[PDB]
């Protein structure tokens, strides 16, 4: 079950700035032509976010912290990213959350998983489902429409929070044509679900699919290739935001009060 | 005006009274058309409840909440509702209802509340301080007790740290209570965190089992998939009414709106915190709520030691256009300040005796009468 | 448009009466200011053709 | 901006009224600022405290607005008395007073 | 020195005293100009050149 | 308790601000008088008595 | 220096903004008073030697 | 006001409560001035069978 | 006693029965370290207009 | 400055009428690649 993809291609982590991104509707209320000041876990403006690549032989799916929240943005064109994994130790000793996506559906579980180091999915093109070697004490299950739907054209932005015992996800899909990094601009994330997983989360990891079509050797850390793909991770902090609203009810603008004295 | 001045005599002048009120005539209710009844039996009348350390959470949706069905079946020793009054549960609709069920001993029922401490609260089941919901409990000695002991119910006794609200820890790992590490094996100063409740019919009320159900929900601010037994009525527009949209009472006029609400949005607010819009659950159409009271009212009177007849100035009324007036009169004069009733226009011009408004002054003259 | 809040406010007391007294005094003062500034002459003089 | 004083007067009045309107979104230590959520969720006796909090806060807001209006009215009265003196001494006569 | 000095206490609690837009020396310069004008020229400098 | 203290300290600040406004009005009256005195006594000769 | 009290004050409302508006108006008024009193002459006249 | 109920229902004897007793048998006003007293009577109001 | 501030050595002398110290306001401007029995001065960290 | 340290503005030895009343005797303005001056 465990194919260690220990291809050794060391590249330094690349950092980028998030101009104005990660803004989400704090509440399920309608407001129009009004400026509203709210305090919630937001991604600070012009924040130093990490950059990860999956281009060839570079694969980036390390374990990352979940301090208070995550702004996950993926510029993709092949649905290589299929979901994420959340947990503390990512082993059978503790419960963990798994979000994965089959074509036209989603699988969510909060069940003791002995996650497989270098977890992944595969493309030939269903292929492989090597993510966990075990599932025990399985408590929560849920299925819904795909969270991820269809060079680097679509920008899937996700915000994850683990308030008290509810896992909240805010998502948005924005088509673009930029191929280098985040498109400077604006877009608000609407709420998607509020999962009552009721677990403890401190670390998370991303699940990327691999392509093995032209030739298939012993499927070790070899005979695999990842299409061009990258994702950006930003950590939210308690911040006070001034949100603008238009006639329709969309935000369209915001201000980070603590960014600098001018914004304050 | 006399009540406002706390006197029975009003000296000559003009006074400002309360704005024009219109009292509502109808009282409508609009709940989603739901006929199914909530799974009261499966939550309260189900055998084989879960242990506190692995408390089960059940989602509840698309059901009417008529708790009167429980009166004949079961009686609850404890029933506390936080963030809502029990009397209003029949007139409310709930957004995200979750039923958390488990079994504990009577001594530990008090621990099921925000701000408490103990093994249950700290290690097994913790409630948030800002908790909206209700807590229910009832003895189950006749059910969860057996001769010789029932050890199927367990509770976490040792943990490295206190739990966070609505957090479940099913981990079964040997607790290290000392500096010496023990790896997956029980030993001196090392304990198995889980322990079994000793439930017997003979033991006291304190150690007797208690089946606890915790209902967590949000009131308003979002679509309400669960509703009470109150009956909906027909829709009324362009008329002051006492509405109830998914438990949100109020008073105002309802009209069609051009606003577009996203699927997750039910209510709408203005610069203030006030529901200026709402979505009808049955018709899925947007409505605009507008207060019915609107317009200043001013009273023009002489000293009342000279005459008891008065004139009323209705600001924000254009009689030149069922006017928003308390009582219509034969003499109506329109002014830039507003419609003046009870005073007759005279084409002459005198010094101002009573400063009505823009360029209009009243007086008492001539069978005397009020003039403008 | 709430009966309960109004019936509570009746108990809380009558400070709004004095608020309105102050505002009415302000308004009358504004009218007096306008009269004092401009209405310095009662005879209305017309410019000759 | 020849007439800055008059426009500032108008803006001050409008801003005061708008602030008074927007101070109705303040919870004043209560559970809400809508007065309908309180009545719907809570029974009368438990809602009395919240409604009293909101009444106290809004009364304080109104009193503050009234006090500010009184002070501004005093300033405007001073200006109007000066204007009347100027009309009388400069328009209706020739003033030897300097400036 | 905060509990001792009053300004430090006022300033650890959010209260600050802003500096005036005109220094004492500049006000003295204005006054000296006025004295020189009223001495050399009289009341003419207040009406023009 | 924190709401009680917030309300009390806000009231204290509002009282201080109101007193400052009134004192500023008084000082403005004094300053206007001083400007009138400069203009009429320094920049000219005043026939006004006292 | 308390996060909890600050996050409560955000709810209690924005009256401090208008407090600061009043204080800023007072300060600007003081500067205007000083200018009106002393800055009556823009030409700076020097006393003759 | 005297009557007999079961222990589980004693909590219902208070303003603002709900249940069969409060809703259908005996209801107290919200603005209630008085005292509520209760004591077990199994030895008196109970019989074999 | 929680709080937030800077801690520095102090010349204050505390009697045996005294642990904390206060200022003109009700605010802990001084404290005694239980382990070292030395006086400390608590000073707010936020200071200066912007 | 006697009011305090000013950052983001360059001192100019010239003297103009006050556009922005910083403090004691210092006034800022926007001038000249434009930049802020004190
Ligand atoms: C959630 O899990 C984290 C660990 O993933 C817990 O934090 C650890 O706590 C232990 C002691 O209990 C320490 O030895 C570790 O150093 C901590 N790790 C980190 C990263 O802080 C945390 O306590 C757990 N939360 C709850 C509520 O139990
Ligand atoms: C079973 C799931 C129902 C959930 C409905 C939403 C919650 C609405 C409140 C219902 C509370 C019922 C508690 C029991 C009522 C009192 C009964 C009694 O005192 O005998
Ligand atoms: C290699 O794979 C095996 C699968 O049996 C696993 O036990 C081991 O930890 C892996 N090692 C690394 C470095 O990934
Ligand atoms: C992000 O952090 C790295 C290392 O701390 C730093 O070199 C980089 O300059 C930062 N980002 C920007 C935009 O400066
Ligand atoms: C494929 O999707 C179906 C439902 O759409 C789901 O039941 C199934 O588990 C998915 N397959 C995989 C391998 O995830
Ligand atoms: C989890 O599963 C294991 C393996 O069957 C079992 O031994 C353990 O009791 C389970 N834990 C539960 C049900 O809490
Ligand atoms: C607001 O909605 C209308 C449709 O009702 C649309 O025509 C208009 O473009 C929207 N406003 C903006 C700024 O997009
Ligand atoms: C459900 O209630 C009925 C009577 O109301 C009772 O006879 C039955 O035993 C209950 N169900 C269970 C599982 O106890
Ligand atoms: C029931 O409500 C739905 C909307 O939820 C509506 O489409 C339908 O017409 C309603 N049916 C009746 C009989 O009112
Ligand atoms: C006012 O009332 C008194 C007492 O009734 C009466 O004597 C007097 O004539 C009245 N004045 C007028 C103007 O009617
Ligand atoms: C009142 O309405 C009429 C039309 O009905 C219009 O001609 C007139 O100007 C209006 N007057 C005012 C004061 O609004
Ligand atoms: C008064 O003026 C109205 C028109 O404003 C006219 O209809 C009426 O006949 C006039 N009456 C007298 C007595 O002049
Ligand atoms: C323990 O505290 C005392 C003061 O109460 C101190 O004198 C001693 O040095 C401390 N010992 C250690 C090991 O910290
Ligand atoms: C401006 O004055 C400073 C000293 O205050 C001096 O160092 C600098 O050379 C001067 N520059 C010009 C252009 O006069």
């Amino acid at each position: 079950q465990c194919v260690n993809l220990t291809t050794r291609t060391l590249l330094p982590p690349a950092y980028t700035n998030s101009f104005t991104r990660g803004v989400y509707y704090p509440d399920k209320v309608f407001r129009s032509s009004v400026l509203h000041s709210t305090q919630d876990l937001f991604l600070p403006f012009f924040s130093n976010v990490t950059w990860f690549h999956a281009i060839h032989k570079r694969f980036d799916n390390p374990v990352l912290p979940f301090n208070d929240g995550v702004y996950f943005a993926s510029t993709e064109k092949s649905n290589i990213i299929r979901g994420w994994i959340f947990g503390t130790t990512l082993d059978s000793k503790t419960q963990s959350l798994l979000i994965v996506n089959n074509a036209t559906n989603v699988v969510i579980k909060v069940c003791e998983f002995q996650f497989c180091n270098d977890p992944f999915l595969g493309v030939y093109m269903e292929s492989e489902f090597r993510v966990y070697s075990s599932a025990n004490n399985c408590t929560f299950e849920y299925v819904s429409q795909p969270f991820l739907m269809d060079n680097f054209k679509n920008l899937r932005e996700f915000v994850f929070k683990n308030i008290d015992g509810y896992f909240k996800i805010y998502s948005k899909h924005t088509p673009i044509n930029l191929v280098r990094d985040l498109p400077q601009g604006f877009s608000a994330l609407e709420p998607l679900v509020d999962l009552p997983i009721g677990i403890n989360i401190t670390r998370f990891q991303t699940l990327l699919a691999l392509h093995r079509s032209w030739l298939t050797p012993g499927d070790s850390s070899s005979g695999w290739t990842a299409g061009a793909a990258a994702y950006y991770v930003g950590y939210l902090q308690p911040r006070t935001f001034l949100l603008k609203y238009n006639e329709n009810g969309t935000i369209t603008d915001a201000v980070d009060c603590a960014l600098d004295p001018l914004s304050e | 005006t006399k009540c406002t001045l706390k006197s029975f005599t009003v000296e000559k002048g003009i006074y400002q009274t309360s704005n024009f009120r219109v009292q509502p005539t109808e009282s409508i209710v609009r709940f989603p058309n739901i006929t199914n009844l909530c799974p009261f039996g499966e939550v309260f009348n189900a055998t084989r409840f879960a242990s506190v350390y692995a408390w089960n959470r059940k989602r509840i949706s698309n059901c009417v909440a008529d708790y009167s069905v429980l009166y004949n079946s079961a009686s609850f020793s404890t029933f506390k509702c936080y963030g809502v009054s029990p009397t209003k549960l029949n007139d409310l609709c709930f957004t995200n209802v979750y039923a958390d069920s488990f079994v504990i001993r009577g001594d530990e029922v008090r621990q099921i509340a925000p701000g408490q401490t103990g093994k249950i609260a700290d290690y097994n089941y913790k409630l948030p301080d800002d908790f909206t919901g209700c807590v229910i409990a009832w003895n189950s000695n006749n059910l969860d007790s057996k001769v010789g002991g029932n050890y199927n119910y367990l509770y976490r006794l040792f943990r490295k740290s206190n739990l966070k609200p609505f957090e479940r820890d099913i981990s079964t790992e040997i607790y290290q209570a000392g500096s010496t590490p023990c790896n997956g094996v029980e030993g001196f100063n090392c304990y198995f965190p889980l322990q079994s409740y000793g439930f017997q019919p003979t033991n006291g009320v304190g150690y007797q089992p208690y089946r606890v159900v915790v209902l967590s929900f949000e009131l308003l601010h979002a679509p309400a998939t669960v509703c009470g037994p109150k009956k909906s009525t027909n829709l009324v527009k362009n008329k002051c009414v006492n509405f109830n949209f998914n438990g949100l009472t109020g008073t105002g006029v309802l009209t069609e709106s051009n606003k577009k609400f996203l699927p997750f949005q039910q209510f709408g607010r203005d610069i203030a915190d006030t529901t200026d819009a709402v979505r009808d659950p049955q018709t899925l159409e947007i409505l605009d709520i507008t207060p019915c009271s609107f317009g200043g009212v001013s009273v023009i009177t002489p000293g009342t030691n000279t005459s008891n007849e008065v004139a009323v100035l209705y600001q924000d009324v254009n009689c030149t256009e069922t006017w928003r007036v308390y009582s219509t009169g034969s003499n109506v004069f329109q002014t830039r300040a507003g419609c003046l009733i009870g005073a007759e226009h005279v084409n002459n011009s005198y010094e101002c005796d009573i400063p009505i408004g823009a360029g209009i002054c009243a007086s008492y003259q001539t069978s005397q009468s009020i003039i403008a | 448009d709430s009966t309960e809040c109004s019936n509570l406010l009746l108990q809380y007391g009558s400070f709004c009466t004095q608020l309105n007294r102050a505002l009415t005094g302000i308004a009358v003062e504004q009218d007096k200011n306008t009269q004092e500034v401009f209405a310095q002459v009662k005879q209305i003089y017309k410019t000759p053709p | 901006s020849a007439l800055g004083k008059l426009q500032d007067v108008v803006n001050q009045n409008a801003q005061a009224l708008n602030t008074l309107v927007k101070q109705l979104s303040s919870n004043f230590g209560a559970i809400s600022s809508v007065l309908n959520d309180i009545l719907s969720r809570l029974d009368p006796p438990e809602a009395e405290v919240q409604i009293d909090r909101l009444i106290t806060g809004r009364l304080q807001s109104l009193q503050t607005y009234v006090t500010q209006q009184l002070i501004r009215a005093a300033e405007i009265r001073a200006s109007a008395n000066l204007a009347a003196t100027k009309m009388s001494e400069c328009v209706l006569g020739q003033s030897k007073r300097v400036d | 020195i905060a509990a001792r000095d009053l300004i430090c206490a006022q300033k650890f609690n959010g209260l600050t005293v802003l500096p005036p837009l005109l220094t004492d020396e500049m006000i003295a310069q204005y006054t000296s100009a006025l004295l020189a004008g009223t001495i050399t020229s009289g009341w003419t400098f207040g009406a023009g050149a």
